């Protein structure tokens, strides 16, 4: 009956038990193009695949937690509870924002979260665990844009970079990012080889490709600097001293270093700006699910969840009432 | 509640750190002995 924690993230779904450290299953996610559920049939099918194939357990026994995007609309949450409770008949439910779970994973309730996924990169200030909706800044310069710069450059190289083939294409442009991309001006470079053995001297492209998210649209540094501008006046020092990053799409070499430089030179020099270096791929990919797991584990989650009794007593209204 | 969890973990970290320094002292003492 160990509590189950799922992340339904846009580009890879992370699932696991509340008490376990890592999402035991992490597979590619689609019904979440803009950030919330686009296709209820497909989303339901993938969830069913999750419980049955991925974790080999029925949803009628374990308590369940799901996480939704900070900017998701309310109807999405209401329909999500309706679908989940009616179809899978879980004993208790909860919903949490991914940015809040990122700030919890870092053990820092008051924070600013930078994260990106399919088609979106966002900056969210969270104060005492509440996402300031008015302060969120959302930009299209996501990992998809950089990976498409990569894909265009590869096509210009003319390499031969059904759906499974496209998945492979996206993965290789992603795999190339982790090894090569770093944020003649770059000096000799790597010999990264394709599975078939093809390769090249990946030179200045490794520098120019990551430069898009800063300068191709609002770059990440501007995204965050305006995000705090739209928030409260006096909590702003707290956010700068608590800036956090999450998401696998953020995994570029010296990416966090360039962010720290950009914010330090953009923030007033007197300010205590600091970035929490959870820079490892494992850390960023597990951050949100980690927060969900901690949230579920505690002895108070037994009172925070939406018990099946609650949904029997009342309908979709409970999500707005029980989930911040 | 999460802050309380992290403070509990902080207490565990502090006690483990103290115990590890004490064991460092013990290891040095045994090594010189």
């Amino acid at each position: 009956v160990g509590a189950l924690v799922f992340d339904i993230g846009s580009y890879t779904v992370r699932a696991g038990y509340a008490g376990e450290d890592c999402p035991k299953v992490d597979f590619p996610t689609s019904p979440l193009k803009n950030g919330m559920v686009e296709d209820w049939d497909s989303f339901q099918a993938i969830l069913d695949h999750t419980y049955k194939m991925h974790v080999k357990s029925e949803a009628s026994l374990h308590p369940v937690l799901m996480s939704e995007a900070p900017w998701n609309t309310r109807a999405k949450r209401e329909k999500l509870t309706e679908l989940m409770f009616e179809h899978y008949n879980i004993p208790a439910f909860f919903l949490c924002k991914t940015a809040v779970l990122t700030a919890f994973a870092n053990g820092r309730s008051t924070g600013l979260i930078l994260d990106s996924g399919a088609t979106h990169t966002t900056a969210i200030p969270v104060h005492d665990g509440y996402v300031l909706q008015q302060g969120i800044v959302k930009s299209p310069l996501a990992g998809d844009f950089i990976t498409m710069q990569c894909r265009e450059l590869f096509q210009e190289m003319n390499i031969e970079l059904r759906s499974w083939h496209n998945y492979m294409c996206n993965c290789v442009i992603q795999d190339f990012q982790a090894s090569v991309l770093q944020v003649a001006a770059q000096m000799p470079t790597v010999h990264y080889e394709f599975p078939n053995g093809y390769n090249c001297d990946f030179g200045a492209e490794r520098l120019k490709i990551p430069e898009g998210l800063f300068d191709p649209m609002l770059g990440v540094s501007h995204v965050v600097t305006t995000s705090v501008g739209m928030c409260d006046i006096d909590i702003r020092p707290g956010l700068y001293g608590s800036v956090i990053v999450a998401g696998g799409n953020t995994l570029i070499q010296s990416f966090t270093d360039r962010l720290n430089r950009e914010l330090s030179q953009k923030t007033p020099p007197s300010m205590r700006l600091k970035l929490i270096a959870n820079n490892t791929t494992v850390e960023r990919r597990f951050s949100s699910w980690i927060g969900g797991s901690i949230l579920a584990s505690l002895g108070t989650f037994q009172q925070m969840w939406i018990s099946k009794q609650e949904y029997e007593e009342g309908g979709k209204q409970c999500v707005e009432r029980k989930c911040p | 509640e999460i802050e309380c969890f992290w403070s509990n973990i902080e207490q565990v970290v502090e006690i483990k750190l103290r115990v590890e320094l004490e064991e460092k002292r013990k290891k040095a003492l045994n090594l010189q002995k």
